[PDB]
């Protein structure tokens, strides 16, 4: 399961060159089907693309009508953040945290690390020989 | 009644003659139903409408009439379908019940009407003989 929380919502409007060139960015995720060499969201070649033309994610999207059910997926997630700069930034900044996670649910029928040798451990009849 | 050389049927009008005129008091407004067009006189506004009559027989026997409505292609610019969104088509609405005619004209849609035989078809463009 994707637990991902810093997915800011794409500010330049649509049609914009922004939005155009970063297709996969209007969304915080996109999920096609799998083909060989699906690497690059923006096309294989980025530079001075104007974000007409079909390529990139809004190929892989196409009419949208493709199944993604039960099949190979690709799914590309869009996170980040919204940089309103303070003087505190300034002239190096202190580092700013993102993170995303990737936990297993319904993978495991109990929790995977219990055979990890704990740091301590007292049973409750082993209180009781402590008296 | 006019007829051309291209087979076109035009109907022309003109209007002239009087205006049907009512008094008008020395201190009282035309308002704004009428217009004071010489002193003391009222040219109230009014509509002329006519009702053209046709009984069609296109190319024979068997016809039907539509309502044809210019439209932007549904797709949005930038989609696969209309990528630079100049796409667009004339939509035709043919009535099949008396109600479904009950239309008017909508310079929204540049709006046309067209008489045919659904019995016939033009051997190039595919679409019946229609005036
Ligand atoms: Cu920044």
């Amino acid at each position: 399961k994707l637990v991902s929380t810093q997915c800011p919502p794409l500010l330049a409007k649509e049609g914009s060159l922004v939005a155009k060139r970063a297709p996969w960015a209007s969304h915080s995720v996109n999920v096609v089907p799998y083909k060989d060499n699906r690497l690059y969201p923006s096309g294989d070649h980025v530079p001075q693309w104007s974000g007409d033309g079909v390529r990139g994610m809004r190929e892989w999207i196409g009419d949208g009508s493709e199944n993604i059910d039960n099949t190979d997926i690709l799914f590309f997630h869009t996170f980040g953040i919204t940089h309103f700069p303070a003087p505190e930034d300034f002239p190096l900044m202190p580092a700013e945290p993102i993170t995303l996670m990737l936990r297993p649910r319904h993978f495991f029928t109990e929790n995977p690390g219990l055979d990890i040798q704990p740091s301590y451990a007292m049973t409750t009849s082993e209180a009781k020989r402590a008296v | 009644w006019v007829f051309m050389q291209d087979g076109a049927i035009r109907l022309d009008i003109r209007l002239t003659g009087i205006l049907n005129t009512y008094i008008l008091g020395d201190d009282e407004e035309a308002g704004p139903w009428g217009t004071r067009v010489y002193p003391n006189v009222n040219a109230h506004n009014h509509q002329h409408l006519f009702s053209l009559r046709i009984d069609p027989r296109i190319d024979g026997d068997g016809n039907s009439a539509a309502a044809c409505d210019a439209k932007s292609s549904p797709y949005p610019l930038g989609s696969p379908e209309n990528m630079y969104g100049n796409a667009f088509y004339s939509e035709k609405t043919t009535f099949k019940t008396v109600k479904d005619s009950l239309t008017n004209y909508e310079s929204a849609t540049g709006r046309s009407w067209d008489i045919f035989n659904p019995n016939k078809v033009n051997p190039y463009s595919g679409k019946p003989p229609s005036y």
